[PDB]
């Protein structure tokens, strides 16, 4: 993968981010793209926000965990947007994927628990 | 009266003949719609452009527009001509020679 | 193919 | 060295359309529609 | 030119029209050192691209194979015939015979249109397809 | 203002941080337009001794070395060599008719002086701007170079000096990157819609080419804020691909003879089509003919 992108999720870490960002974006929680996600962390409203490690150029996502250092967000590096190559209906590989807190949500608690978990990977 | 076929024919038989046995199964095709894709370039004003044509075959290409443009241009002052007269046509023959005029 | 019978009716005419 | 057609063209235009607006600049009541 | 191939052979034109049974098969007998079969030809080759996935078209010289016209008695400088399936569709031109065009045709539409006519009437099995043209007067004015 | 704006950039050119390039590119700014206004001075206080010269000299330098190499002797357009480098030939004809038959008495000598002064200090303007352009580029080229082959340099250096460099461009997204500078006030007018990649677009297609050619930008705006993409083949890339995209935007079988088969469908299936596009018409009142009587004129039709 891209030493720069940085945490680096596992296997069963990327599919229950993928699955809460599936949740999330049947739910109307997630937006796609990478200036709708840096409009979310910009916003102050976005929960997480999961970049992609198979981006070319990586670089263009680079300033999605620094916004993350400046909103106090976990931050999250997929190994590849083909996780999200579907996502919420998108052709393509989904990369910037910021989940943005969603009232009473179905899975708000499950959201925060993915946080929780993206935390301890950047050590 | 039959200027442009047997032109067509001529340039496509020297062509043909010019061309080896190893580009002759399948590239004479390719010729011909070059031939006519000059010709269709020469009625509208469009330039023919083909700069990966051998330079010969781009000579022989503009000569037989030439002549069929000559042979056309003739051909057309003809049947105005004759149709102002009051000569005997057809639809075909009127719609041939309003397009060409 | 096509050749030899355009160069063979040109040759007749 | 090589030849520009449409600049004495326009150069002539030009001559003809300023020698016509000092022409038209002694008209007296054109209106103008902003 | 002539992109239509001639089938030199009698017995291999026959073939051809065996070959084919879902499509219209036309046989132009035109000597092809003739203005008149030049012309047909080229009608052929604008009309070649067209009616392709509806039909198949071949030329014929009657020098190479005199059998079909000495049997079938095409004596036209270049007479048009059609075939279907073994079965020599008749199209009513209104020229006294129904068996060739024997007109060289410079319109494209026309032949097209006979074409398509030729193909429904061999679909419908009538062995007279009636021609949707006035082809037993010059058409001209 | 314009003497320590020199003095910096002659500095800057010596040796050889991101807010000089934004300093100079605002001072060759206000230089282009006080040298627009020394112009518009010269051509109006030169208008006594050639008044065809502002008509036949569209351009505000031409104008101006037209104003310093002939002024109020009207007999230098008749082989001049200095004339003959400006403009074209059909200019230098056309300037030569205007003097021909002018119609305007020459100036006095202290009109002349002050119109020679003036085109002296429009000159080392321009002179100026151009030394901080030159300036500017080798800055951006130095920065940004990226930046600077995809947008260009000028642009770039206005992005940098709005956002606040590279760094603080890289956050834009692309919405920002989109409507960088932005706004009748044109909506979105972002300084990549006011640019010359931007220019080399028709109006009807240019906001939305002005989206592939910000957010692109803001790519650039991602590659240099490391020290890679070092030469500028990202933004080669992008600019050959918007060029692709603006050649894009800008310039037979023949079905078998078979028909339907059978019916057997009918109402609220069939029958909207046949209601809405196979509308039933009057089919009365226009099919009957009346073969005893004549409702119309005879000759109506």
């Amino acid at each position: 993968v891209n030493p720069k992108a940085y945490p680096l999720a596992d296997a069963h870490l990327t599919k229950k981010l993928l699955d809460l960002v599936q949740q999330s974006c049947n739910y109307k929680q997630l937006r796609k793209g990478a200036n709708e996600a840096t409009k979310t962390l910009n916003r102050g409203i976005s929960e997480f926000i999961v970049m992609a490690a198979d981006a070319e150029p990586l670089e263009i996502i680079l300033h999605l965990p620094l916004l993350c250092e400046d909103k106090n967000v976990p931050y999250v590096f997929v190994r590849s947007k083909q996780a999200l190559g579907r996502a919420c209906g998108v052709s393509r590989p989904v990369i910037a994927c910021s989940v943005t807190i969603k009232e009473g949500s179905q899975l708000k608690q499950q959201i925060q628990s993915i946080q929780q978990s993206i935390e301890r990977l950047l050590v | 009266s039959h200027f442009d076929l047997e032109l067509r024919a001529a340039v496509m038989h020297d062509i043909l003949d010019m061309m080896p046995e190893g580009i002759k199964q399948n590239k004479a095709r390719t010729i011909l719609q070059h031939l006519s894709e000059a010709w269709r370039c020469w009625k509208a004003n469009i330039p023919w452009k083909v700069p990966g044509l051998p330079t010969p075959i781009e000579n022989m290409i503009l000569r037989y527009v030439k002549a069929k443009a000559d042979w056309w241009t003739n051909t057309a002052h003809y049947n105005r001509e004759r149709i102002r007269r009051g000569a005997t046509v057809d639809k075909t023959v009127c719609k041939k020679n309003l397009g060409r005029l | 193919d096509i050749e030899s019978s355009l160069k063979q009716l040109a040759e007749r005419r | 060295g090589e030849l520009d057609m449409r600049k004495i063209g326009q150069a002539r235009n030009t001559l003809m359309d300023m020698r016509l607006s000092q022409v038209s600049d002694s008209v007296s009541g054109q209106t103008v529609v902003d | 030119s002539y992109m239509l191939p001639h089938l030199h052979n009698g017995w291999q034109v026959d073939q051809a029209i065996l070959s084919e049974e879902d499509r219209v098969v036309v046989i132009r007998f035109g000597h092809d050192w003739d203005p008149t079969c030049m012309k047909m030809d080229e009608v052929l080759y604008s009309i070649a691209e067209k009616v392709k996935n509806f039909a198949v078209i071949y030329l014929v010289d009657i020098t190479e194979v005199p059998d079909f016209n000495k049997m079938y008695e095409l004596y036209d400088p270049c007479t048009v015939m059609f075939f279907f399936r073994n079965k020599h569709i008749m199209i009513d031109l209104g020229t006294g015979n129904n068996n060739k065009i024997n007109w060289a045709m410079e319109d494209k539409q026309e032949m097209v249109d006979i074409i398509e006519t030729v193909y429904r009437g061999a679909r419908k099995g009538r062995g007279l397809v009636v021609s949707p043209k006035d082809y037993s007067t010059k058409y001209r004015y | 203002m314009f003497a320590e704006i020199m003095m910096k950039i002659e500095e800057y050119i010596s040796k050889q941080e991101y807010r000089v390039i934004v300093d100079a590119n605002n001072l060759t700014v206000e230089i282009e337009n006080e040298l627009n206004i020394i112009h518009k001075f010269i051509r109006d206080k030169y208008s006594k001794r050639f008044p065809e010269l502002e008509s036949l000299v569209p351009n505000a330098l031409d104008y101006i070395r037209t104003v310093k190499e002939l002024g109020n002797s009207l007999d230098k357009c008749k082989n001049n060599e200095n004339l003959q480098q400006i403009l074209t030939n059909a200019t230098i004809m056309v300037v030569s008719v205007t003097a021909s038959t002018t119609q305007g008495q020459q100036l006095s000598e202290e009109e002349l002086e002050r119109l020679e002064e003036a085109c002296d200090m429009a000159l080392e303007l321009n002179a100026s701007k151009h030394r901080i352009y030159e300036y500017v580029e080798s800055r951006m080229s130095f920065i940004a170079p990226n930046l600077s082959i995809i947008i260009g340099a000028s642009t770039a250096a206005k992005i940098m000096g709005v956002a606040g460099g590279l760094t603080n461009l890289s956050k834009m997204p692309a919405c920002n990157i989109m409507l960088l500078g932005a706004q009748s006030v044109l909506p979105h007018t972002g300084y990549i819609y006011h640019s010359d990649i931007v220019q080399s677009l028709p109006p009807d297609l240019r906001r939305k080419a002005a989206r592939l050619v910000a957010a692109k930008c803001t790519l650039a705006a991602r590659v240099d804020s490391f020290h890679e993409s070092t030469e500028g083949k990202v933004g080669y890339e992008l600019k050959d691909e918007i060029e692709r995209k603006f050649d894009k935007w800008q310039e037979k079988p023949l079905p078998a003879p078979l028909d339907g088969q059978r019916k057997k469908r009918g109402g609220r299936r069939y029958r909207k089509m046949k209601e809405r596009l196979g509308l039933t018409e009057i089919r009365k009142q226009a099919n009957r003919m009346s073969f005893g009587e004549i409702e119309e004129d005879a000759y109506q039709e």
